[PDB]
């Protein structure tokens, strides 16, 4: 028998900063500062600066040393993490209830007072190589980075990871310039779980009144189209096929989200055949060896990418790509049942509700929402928003993918992997 | 605002009921729109003999592939269609099947779980398909150096006991285990007093109880019969397995002394001490300044890629120690520094670092029990191991009691002058001789 | 000037090593007494008596 | 746990300082008991013979 839960509280300040808080009566507190500071805000002169920044969070600040941040956080058993998308950086901080003040102080120091001392920055440069190396052990990382580089002229084309030529070459000035033009009131959101709204509001008004930076969600992402190919002989070919879709929190994005679950996202059953996954069944029909297919769905501030991702044997890749693409074509041609949209609606709704079950998933959703929309949209109006997607909308999203200029990235033995014009 | 202390009281009590066949049914209610439900069974590879080892693992492969009511793909079609997630795991001691679902879907989710447990339609052709799948999985697991060393450490620590065995079994078991072997396992082990229906989320305990009588009540109403089925203690050894492979680019080493079982109060202090030594890998921010002397020295002097401390619990025994991954020229230095930390904590642990370990454990415990799934696991697992749910405020009481004197007492008891089990895989020429590892388990100065 | 080593942790660290340092003195005292046949102390010891009567 | 090597280890051998203390205390009482025995064996195997057994013939 639980307590009747508190409502989330939400505040936009005149300077554009957004504060959102929830008092769950939990033993731990979670606090995030979400900043429109992701890799899309880099340009061709400063590539990788937001990677080194992501790695730089325990370097010395004004009255908190490197030693002090590490020791002080660890003394109370806390964490400090930094997570980045192409759009956002997110500085989050966890501890027990009683310890919020010290971790808040460390957070505000990291984000608004970093010193970027020449020698500390130097000792950190090799860490870019380690971090990139570890991430790029998953073939998916290569593919999705190449996919974005292929798709875009600009902004969203930039990698999450520093280009090799920039390792050792990103400077203290570039870090200072990056923080001073991106880490500003009108680009920030301060989210807190298990803190009071007055405490957060106070913290925001005292410590987070910055501006001398940029305004928009950027230089606008120009979708280009094209393909990037990486020879490996990796036994398996990873391919992704993609077209321009819809900006986040448009109605069309929900149509893409639902189509993604018609076609099939992740699995639901440990070791299952994926019976209601329409891409997986379509590939399974004419391919009798180990494979995978998922629908791919990446939505951004001013663009999106929808299509599918395949893993297959080198010789089978062409067949797997063609079976998958034909299955999408068949929904674009109108062969889509009302029960199939409804099951996809059920998977998406349940997926979203499970997404926000934990503190970590709740805070990230509230944080990104605050940056994308300027608002908090409760679970039941997200569910209402998903429900309003017509069958025709899902057909229309499939139509848009099939007719639209493609982007492709692939890696492996590519001797039987098709180019875009062969599809 | 509430304190940390107040916040632990406000965590709602786990409600427990016993069904008439002896199935325990337990729930922690929150406000959530989603839930996790599942069956935790007191079954795993420690119950298996030489001849049927890997059977439960084989059952795990078959559990979702059809029932007497839902043949073939019909079950997964129902789970998928409501947007549910159906998952399973097998350890040496526990089997679990659980559904992540919408809270409004708890009726069907309980109905499916019962159908999986009671009515596994292990069709001969299906068991043949799974033969090749498990065999490939064994080939896959061979490439994971972490999974191999921990299997090796079990195989040497528990030498000639059922705890020496892998969960998956040997390959000869995989290729010769029949349907009759599998149904015999099911008959002996999937019995109502040995399994728990756990739930966490937006549910009343009353309806969890209702559905339990609805779908589980035909299990042990008169099936309480045959040798039901005593475990017996496993002799820990103190020994070494060294798989020398210089073709692999990094050495894996796991080292453990014999821990006490699930029951023992000593676990809380051991966990504090393990938190002080902590974990590390190469992607941790700020290395030099880390509090753990091992983690700090390992980062600065490039002594490893990763290490982790552990305390694996079984019934009346366990494995307490550490594992690491390092370059061929670093094993000696790693082992030296690891052992020195164990020795330091036995002899000369101090108040301040124990507070840090205490705090790390409160933060780990609370951060772990976050989501319907980990809470449901904890309800299920705890009722098998402790027979209660131990509430969050009790753990805090047990953590708070630990000071430097306790860490020195409890570490000395398990670590000081004890024979370790040691497992080595990879480029391990520089892995110290066992006598010299034994000698690292005491100090001449003390 | 030695003020580095003065504080609550070093007070605990000294306290931990005290029974050990006491026992190492007790080792060394008996060892000196045994090696020299220290007549002053060994006259007390109720069975170790090389001197008659 | 009744057994005597166990209590020997528990009380005396577990700590290296106590181990050393039990050796040095052990060496004192061994030197007495061995020199007592080994002299008494040597004296008994040479029954008269030595000036210790002759002594009483030439006076006080």
């Amino acid at each position: 028998v639980p307590p009747h839960p508190q409502d989330l509280e939400f505040t936009r300040l005149p300077n554009g900063l957004v504060i959102a808080s929830l008092e769950n009566y939990a033993p731990a507190s979670r606090i995030g500062l979400f900043i429109k500071a992701g890799s899309r805000y880099e340009n061709s002169n400063n590539l990788g600066t937001s990677h080194l920044l992501r790695l730089a969070s325990s370097l010395t600040t004004k009255g908190a040393s490197s030693f002090k941040i590490t020791r002080g956080i660890e003394a109370v058993g806390g964490k400090l993490s930094v997570t980045s998308t192409r759009e956002n950086m997110a500085y989050t901080v966890e501890c027990l209830r009683d310890d919020v003040d010290i971790l808040m102080e460390f957070l505000l120091n990291v984000t608004t007072a970093p010193e970027f001392r020449r020698w500390e920055v130097a000792a950190l440069q090799p860490q870019l190589r380690i971090d990139k190396a570890v991430a790029l052990q998953n073939p998916q990382a290569h593919v999705i980075e190449n996919l974005h580089a292929a798709a875009y002229r600009n902004a969203l084309a930039n990698s999450l990871y520093c280009p090799d030529y920039r390792i050792g070459k990103v400077t203290p000035v570039e870090l200072h310039d990056y923080v001073q033009n991106h880490f500003t009131s009108a680009r920030m959101a301060l989210i807190g779980l298990g803190v009071s709204h007055p405490v957060l509001k106070q913290v925001a008004e005292q410590f987070l009144n910055i501006r001398g930076g940029l305004g928009l969600s950027g230089a606008k992402a120009k979708y280009h189209g094209g393909e990037i190919r990486e020879q490996n002989g990796d036994s398996l070919v990873h391919a992704a096929l993609v077209a321009e879709s819809a900006a986040i929190g448009s109605a069309e994005a929900n149509a893409f989200s639902v189509l993604q679950h018609v076609l099939g996202a992740g699995p639901h059953v440990k070791r299952g055949s994926n019976a209601t996954s329409s891409l997986y069944q379509a590939v399974a029909k004419g391919v009798h060896q180990p494979f995978d297919v998922s629908a791919f769905n990446a939505s951004y501030s001013d663009s999106g990418l929808f299509g599918f991702y395949t893993i297959s044997q080198a010789a089978s890749a062409g067949d797997v790509i063609k079976a998958a693409y034909n299955q999408v074509k068949t929904i674009a041609q109108g062969n889509l049942s009302n029960p199939d949209v409804q099951a996809a609606k059920n998977k998406l709704k349940a997926g979203y509700l499970m997404s926000v079950e934990s503190s970590e998933g709740f805070l990230d959703e509230v944080g990104s929402q605050a940056l994308a929309a300027g608002s908090y949209t409760p679970p039941s109006t997200v569910l209402q928003q998903i429900d309003a997607v017509a069958d025709a909308d899902v057909i229309n999203a499939a139509k848009k993918f099939v007719s639209g200029r493609k982007s492709m990235a692939a890696s492996g033995n590519l001797g039987h992997t098709p180019f875009i014009d062969e599809l | 605002t509430a304190t940390y202390a107040q916040a632990l009281q406000s965590v709602p009590e786990t409600q427990v009921s016993q069904l008439d066949n002896g199935l325990r049914v337990a729930s922690e209610q929150s406000s959530q729109p989603t839930c996790t439900v599942g069956v935790w069974i007191d079954a795993g590879s420690r119950y298996e003999s030489e001849k049927n080892n890997g059977a439960g693992y084989f059952v795990e492969h078959l559990a979702f592939k059809g029932t007497k009511n839902r043949p073939g793909n019909a079950l997964e079609k129902e789970v998928e269609s409501m947007g549910a997630h159906l998952n399973a795991y097998s350890t040496r001691e526990h089997t679990a099947y659980y559904i992540k679902a919408l809270s409004k879907d708890l009726p069907k989710a309980v109905e499916l779980l019962a159908d999986i447990v009671q009515n596994c339609s292990l069709e001969d052709s299906q068991i043949e398909k799974e033969r090749d799948v498990i065999l490939q999985e064994l080939q896959e697991n061979d490439t994971s150096m972490r999974d191999v060393v921990f299997n090796y450490l079990h195989a040497t620590a528990f030498q000639g006991t059922p705890l020496a065995q892998s969960v998956e079994g040997p390959s000869e078991n995989v290729r010769k285990l029949s349907r009759a072997d599998l149904t015999e396992y099911l008959s002996r082990h999937y019995k109502a007093p040995r399994m728990v229906l756990a739930a966490a989320g937006g549910l009343e305990h009353r309806q969890l109880l209702d559905l339990a009588q609805k779908h589980f009540s035909g299990l042990s109403g008169t099936y309480d019969e045959d040798a039901v089925p005593t475990l017996s203690p496993c002799r820990f050894t103190g020994s070494q397995i060294c798989h020398r492979e210089d073709g692999l680019p990094l050495a894996h080493v796991a080292i453990a002394v014999e821990g006490p079982g699930w029951a023992h109060p000593d676990n809380v202090a051991l966990q504090v001490a393990n938190a002080i030594i902590g974990h590390y890998d190469c992607t941790y921010g700020g290395g030099a300044h880390l509090s753990s002397p091992l983690a700090s020295i390992a980062a600065t002097n490039k002594l490893c890629q990763s290490f982790q401390t552990f305390n694996i619990c079984y019934a009346d025994t366990g494995l307490l120690g550490a594992h690491f991954v390092c370059d061929h020229m670093s094993i000696d230095d790693m082992m030296f520094v690891l052992q020195g930390q164990w020795m330091r904590l036995c002899t000369s642990a101090t108040e301040s670092e124990v507070l840090r370990g205490k705090n790390l454990l409160r933060n780990a415990l609370v951060s772990h029990l976050d989501g319907t799934t980990p809470v449901c696991e904890d309800i299920g697992r705890s009722l098998l191991t402790y027979g209660r749910r131990i509430p969050l405020a009790e753990w805090e009481s047990r953590i708070a009691e630990v000071d430097a004197r306790v860490v020195r007492e409890v570490c000395s008891k398990y670590f000081y002058d004890q024979c370790p089990a040691v497992a080595g895989f990879g480029p391990i020429e520089q892995l110290p001789d066992y006598n010299r590892i034994r000698s690292g388990m005491f100090w001449l100065r003390f | 000037m030695l003020t580095r080593f003065l504080g609550p942790r070093y007070r605990q660290l000294a306290r931990n090593w005290v029974p050990t340092a006491s026992l190492w003195g007790a080792v060394g005292a008996v060892g000196l007494v045994w090696a020299t046949d220290w007549r002053l102390i060994l006259d007390w010891v109720p069975y170790i008596n090389g001197k008659f009567k | 746990a009744p057994t005597l090597t166990a209590r020997l280890y528990s009380l005396l051998f577990r700590r290296t300082s106590t181990f050393a203390l039990t050796i040095v205390v052990g060496a004192l009482f061994f030197e007495r008991a061995f020199d007592q025995g080994a002299d008494a064996i040597y004296e008994h195997i040479n029954e008269g013979k030595l000036w210790k057994h002759i002594k009483h013939k030439y006076e006080n």
